[PDB]
């Protein structure tokens, strides 16, 4: 009945900095709006109802705002806890509708990426051979994995306390094309290293 | 004004309607609160209102199940509207004599 | 102080109907103004309200849903019940039971439950295979090392990783899982410690996979 | 505690005559009041629910009013097979409890009762026992009065009686007594007699048979 | 349509326990609660107590404390009555009731507390005499005797003949056992001509027996 359209992702914003986040309902949700925090692999968690009216256990930092028809999500002092996805939930009349979902980044110094690499440990005894590079606590989330001796799979970690993503590329070759070689190199192009990286393994 | 005047003034059908609701399975709840507020005083002449509510609905009330759930509800109304709920309401022995 | 606990499986085959239940631990059922409610959440998407139900039974649900979805409440046993018939690959998604409150101040969920993960697949469960992946593999660089395990070939999500039953949780990194061409899947979880630590101190990595209901410990060792 | 005082404990009337049962309650209990018919080997049926409230498949001539404390049931007009007990409850939050009841009888002409006499059956005989029963079929008022007469000796003690229900259409009731006596008291006489007095008789009636 | 169907009827021991139980169907079962109400033979109706049948939470009258307990299983649409202890005063019939406008009543279950044990009846014929009445009414029936428990059956004809049909209550006999008779008034031309067969059923012992009634 009721629609919650949400601003979009908003961008990366470093801490301190001010962050804003809009609901607008088609029909006038009146005074029942409520604003939900979501972390990664988290339930939502209550952040604001009514008008202005924080939840318990909600800092300070946190505000809401807004008539019928338009509402505001302010956080005024941004911390790295803060990086959540918020929704917007509406209770004017029995149908109720969630919004969209404003996922915020944090914006931090540009880091650098620490790289480590693991080879095969006894899996192929049914003889396959995953190959993993593992890229701890980089804050810009580009980066490149050159896996040469093409399949390698990629998992990026979502964003943390140091706002730094991590990844993990994992390379699956066969027995037989793992004894091919006896060095496996892991080179990452970073952009915010110095130089590019590379470690290896024999055998 | 006399209690039993103060609630002939108001309208209290949203919130025999938001309580009938519930027990039988615009807004009401906005509405009877809103009507609620057209009071000269809300803390002290609440629990006749609140035996009022029941009162105009007893004829739909069949047993002393729906009685007990009606109740309930009406002892919960004040915290639904933000309000302080009175210490004196003796709607048990209302209920019973209607 | 009151707690919601989801359970339920967590493969439904396309055709049958998911049921899942959710338990209250402060015999709170009763109580006015709480409307039990079942919200879902699609993987790279958002929630999704699919109804609300009183201790009397009056009920609202989502009206695209409302056809397929049946609710209970079962008051002594501090329960209440979501039935979704007719399921499709679109109703994949993790499953919260949660509080909302009926107030003209407050309509909102106040308390969610940690949330059931519910996959519909023709396929069959089956449980992960853990390996270790070794810490600096005989070579030490740095002041911390890194370790951890891969969890490969388990159907269907999730699986939790805990290091040292839970007792190591800072520098841990449990990656999301991939789904390779097997259609099964996998997921490296990495934890980086001094260097110095190593031969002193065990690291143990604990995989619990709840559709399997298969416990397995590894140790990790240089 | 609030206490259910039916009126009536006990009325007779006569066929299409106006009955009124009557609940008092010690205290208000506001509309809180049913009324229910039970026959007797039968449930009771509920006619009367928030006081005047009719249930189906309830005669139009039941009626109920009242509220606070004083209820009454109403029976326009009174049928033959209206023969029941009615009882008042309170379905309040406090309580449930009953009222003592009314038993309701018709008043009908009087009707002299129709008398037979069984003698034992050659199967009970075989068993040692002899019962021997005395019918009283369609009489009117329930006063009946059967004496056992063997060989023209008063019995004492010898004998069990039982009366049904008031007809549901004839208004009459029927009574039965058996005499049981041994196989050898039983061939010990030749004559047994069953006298009967009643208002519809004029003179006592004996019904006798001679065996044993 | 309201509908209350109970258990039926139970003979126990002293000491023992028994469980009445009472399936509802027309209607929600959780909407309205559930009442108990207990029939001594040939005395009032008592009201027991109630069940809400939302949260279980069951309500006793003072005399039914302690060894009455109410239960029930929403599930099924039943609720439960269990006397514990049983005393030869319990003997009576319990009824579960509803009340308002939906409100109904159960057929009722007869719990008999007794140290005898069930025992089928036996029949004897109530024979017309042969100086009856040449163009009036002539009266035959049978005898139910030496029967425990209560209740005794009997039809004639297999229920075909039922004008002029009357059963008498049972009387218990100083020997501990019951005994009714049933008696029908017939044309005495009819006699003869026509079998009148007394079809006596007794339940708890589970005989049947059909007694040919002829002069």
């Amino acid at each position: 009945e009721i629609v919650l359209t949400q601003s979009p992702a908003t961008l990366s914003l470093s801490p301190g900095e001010r962050a804003t986040l809009s609901c607008r309902a088609s029909p006038s949700a009146g005074r029942f709006l409520a604003w939900y925090q979501q972390r990664p692999g988290q339930a939502p968690r209550l952040l604001i109802y009514d008008a202005s009216k924080r939840a318990t256990d909600t800092p300070a930092r946190f505000s809401g705002s807004g008539s019928g028809t338009d509402f505001n999500l302010t956080i005024a002092s941004l911390e790295p806890e803060d990086f959540a996805v918020y929704y917007c939930q509406h209770r004017s009349n029995w149908p109720l509708t969630f919004g969209g979902g404003t996922k915020v980044e944090i914006k931090r110094t540009v880091a650098a990426p620490s790289v480590f690499i693991f080879p095969p440990s006894d899996e192929q005894l049914s003889g396959t051979a995953s190959v993993v590079c593992l890229l701890n606590n980089f804050y810009p989330r580009e980066a490149k994995v050159q896996w040469k001796v093409n399949s390698q799979e990629s998992v990026t970690e979502q964003d943390s306390k140091d706002s730094t993503y991590s990844l993990s590329s994992t390379l699956t070759l066969s027995k037989a094309d793992y004894e091919k070689h006896k060095v496996y190199a892991c080179e990452v192009t970073h952009q915010g290293l110095s130089s590019p990286v590379t470690k290896s393994f024999n055998r | 004004m006399s209690c039993e005047r103060q609630v002939d003034r108001v309208n209290l059908k949203p919130c025999e309607q938001h309580i009938m609701q519930r027990i039988m399975g615009s807004d009401q709840q906005q509405r009877c609160c809103d009507e609620l507020n057209e009071m000269e005083n809300t803390q002290g002449c609440m629990c006749e209102a609140l035996q009022q509510i029941m009162e105009n609905q007893c004829d739909r009330l069949q047993d002393r199940q729906m009685v007990q759930q009606f109740k309930r509800e009406l002892m919960s109304l004040p915290q639904q509207c933000n309000f302080r709920a009175p210490q004196r309401c003796d709607l048990d022995v209302s209920g019973g004599r209607c | 102080q009151l707690q919601l606990q989801e359970s339920g499986p967590g493969l439904v085959k396309p055709s049958e109907t998911l049921s899942l239940t959710c338990t209250v631990s402060d015999a709170s059922i009763d109580t006015p103004s709480y409307f039990w409610s079942w919200i879902r959440q699609p993987p790279g998407k958002g929630l999704e309200w699919i109804g609300s139900i009183y201790y009397t039974g009056n009920k609202y649900s989502n009206p695209s849903l409302k056809s397929r979805v049946t609710m209970s409440v079962d008051t002594p046993k501090r329960q209440f019940s979501l039935r979704l018939s007719s399921v499709t690959a679109a109703d994949t998604a993790v499953y919260y039971c949660a509080r909302y409150v009926d107030y003209v101040w407050l309509r909102a969920f106040d308390i969610w439950g940690q949330g059931t993960r519910v996959t519909v697949s023709s396929a069959s469960t089956k449980g992960p295979s853990v390996f270790p992946l070794a810490p600096s593999s005989k070579s030490t660089s740095g002041g911390t090392a890194a370790l951890g395990c891969l969890v490969k070939d388990y159907f269907p999500e999730p699986v939790t990783v805990s290091w040292n039953s839970g007792a190591l949780t800072s520098g841990v990194h449990t990656f999301p899982a991939v789904l390779q061409s097997s259609g099964l899947y996998s997921l490296s979880s990495v934890v980086t410690v001094p260097s110095s630590s190593l031969g002193t101190q065990t690291y143990i990595c604990n995989v619990n996979h709840k559709p399997s209901n298969t416990k397995v410990d590894k140790k990790v060792e240089p």
